[PDB]
């Protein structure tokens, strides 16, 4: 059940999740 | 498919246009209920059942 797919030191990310 | 076995495709995030399939003399019948089959392409809904 697939409903989306995608494809394209120091790091820094930030993750959230806001309406969706 | 048969008819009693009926493919079910899901659509989820697509642009799609609906204008190259209504403007083809080759679908014999093109009817929709409770949406026009003229205005279309502005309705916008968040999945797809084909």
């Amino acid at each position: 059940n697939c409903t989306f797919e995608y494809v394209s030191n120091l790091r820094e990310f930030v993750f959230k999740n806001i309406d969706g | 498919a048969s008819v009693y076995a009926w493919n079910r495709k899901r659509i989820s995030n697509c642009v799609a246009d609906y204008s190259v399939l209504y403007n083809s003399a080759s679908f014999s019948t093109f009817k929709c209920y409770g949406v026009s089959p003229t205005k279309l392409n502005d309705l916008c809904f968040t999945n797809v059942y084909a």
